[PDB]
């Protein structure tokens, strides 16, 4: 599950080996590799890995499906992208080896679908966007609520807006509050250790009985 | 006889020449004869200065009846000893505190609660605690009180001091003393709801 070096090799597909029936079906070869990547990557080097993929280009050209899948994925047609995503749900299941990580994959998939589109905006409107992702308004916002559980933007929603506003502005005052929290626990520890010097140097302990 | 210059020690010979007798060895009595009323002429009147070493080692041969019927009379002059005769290094005043006052402690909620000693008696309590409201089991008694007994005020003075400077130093303290200390600390800042202080 350290799929970083996994895709590091997946990109490394060298057709000129040209034969091993136990190796992988080139359908599975490309889908396997590139989707380990599509989990692992950050977009830039991977587009490099993808748009500027040369050694994999046959492996590239194997599945036109997954090819334009990840293409317009990074181009963000999330609707049909996710569509064929959880359509090959069943067939990755049909992979013995795609089955064991379907949850992992689809998890990080819709995660990074978020990560992809959400980053530029400032206030997450949902209406047309939900029309895209094809998640019900509640299911949409609860996806979002999930997102709240971990998300990166100091963001809030008028539900009646049916729309987020994303992360806030200041980090300075943030530093301020962490600073004061710092200082308070500092003084706390400090008295603690004063009293600790007392208890030690005052011989203090607890017997066993 | 048994107090010829000994009461003269407390009155007169404390802070005197070769009179270093009572303090150093750290109470409703201090002599158990018929003249338990003569236990109350002048002991809690003046001070607890350098008369420390000897006469307690001399007079630890009676050690009986620390709970004489002077529950208000010698209690009165010990509230004086709080006020009038608080002392020099009053940590060792925990003796009567230990022997009698916990003795007295046993009766307080045994009557109602510490009706009569708290307010004034903190005078020589703090005469005892030199600097930082320094730790004693006086804390233990009164603060178990203010925790469970519905009387939380007199240590409201003493609430969040970083009190320190305990005395092991010939006893003058006990594991249970600090145990109770941060224990009622916990329970009271619970009830007082400064939960972080007590968790600390």
């Amino acid at each position: 599950r350290k799929y970083k070096q996994a895709a590091k090799c997946l990109l490394l597909a060298s057709f000129d080996h040209c034969d091993f029936p136990e190796l992988l079906s080139p359908s599975n070869v490309a889908i396997y590799g590139g989707l380990c990547a599509l989990a692992t990557f950050d977009r830039q080097e991977l587009q490099r890995n993808v748009i500027s993929s040369s050694s994999f280009k046959l492996f590239l050209e194997l599945e036109p499906q997954v090819r334009d899948i990840i293409f317009k994925f990074y181009e963000s047609k999330y609707a049909s992208c996710l569509k064929m995503l959880d359509e090959m749900k069943d067939n990755l299941l049909l992979d013995m080896y795609l089955a064991p990580h379907v949850r992992t994959l689809y998890t990080q998939i819709r995660n990074r679908a978020l990560i992809q589109y959400f980053s530029p905006y400032v206030s997450a409107d949902m209406h047309r966007m939900a029309a895209a992702f094809n998640t019900t308004v509640a299911a949409l916002e609860d996806e979002l609520t999930q997102l709240i559980l971990e998300g990166l933007i100091s963001a809030r929603v008028d539900s009646h807006s049916k729309i987020l506003y994303a992360r806030d502005v200041d980090q300075r005052s943030t530093t301020f509050e962490k600073s004061l929290l710092m200082g308070k626990e500092f003084q706390r520890r400090a008295k603690a250790m004063m009293l600790r010097a007392a208890v030690l140097r005052n011989q203090i302990h607890v017997k066993s009985p | 006889s048994a107090l010829e210059q000994f009461v003269n020690s407390v009155r007169q010979l404390s802070a005197q020449g070769q009179m270093t007798q009572l303090c150093e060895l750290i109470k409703s009595g201090e002599l158990l004869a018929k003249n338990l009323s003569h236990l109350d002429t002048v002991l809690g009147a003046l001070d607890v200065q350098e008369h420390s070493l000897g006469v307690l080692a001399v007079l630890f041969v009676k050690f009986s009846m620390p709970s004489v019927p002077d529950f208000e009379t010698l209690f009165s002059q010990v509230q004086l000893f709080i006020s009038t005769c608080n002392g020099e290094h009053i940590r060792y005043a925990t003796d009567t505190f230990a022997g009698l006052c916990h003795q007295l402690t046993n009766a307080l909620v045994e009557r109602k609660q510490p009706l009569r000693g708290i307010g004034i008696l903190k005078q020589a309590i703090d005469k005892m605690q030199m600097n930082t409201n320094q730790l004693t089991s006086i804390h233990a008694d009164l603060c178990q009180l203010c925790l469970l007994a519905k009387c939380f005020k007199p240590a409201l003075p003493y609430l969040d001091v970083d009190m320190m400077d305990i005395c092991k130093e010939n006893g003058a303290y006990d594991a249970k003393h600090f145990l109770c200390y941060y224990y009622y600390g916990g329970m009271i800042y619970t009830g007082l709801k400064n939960f972080e202080r007590a968790l600390y």
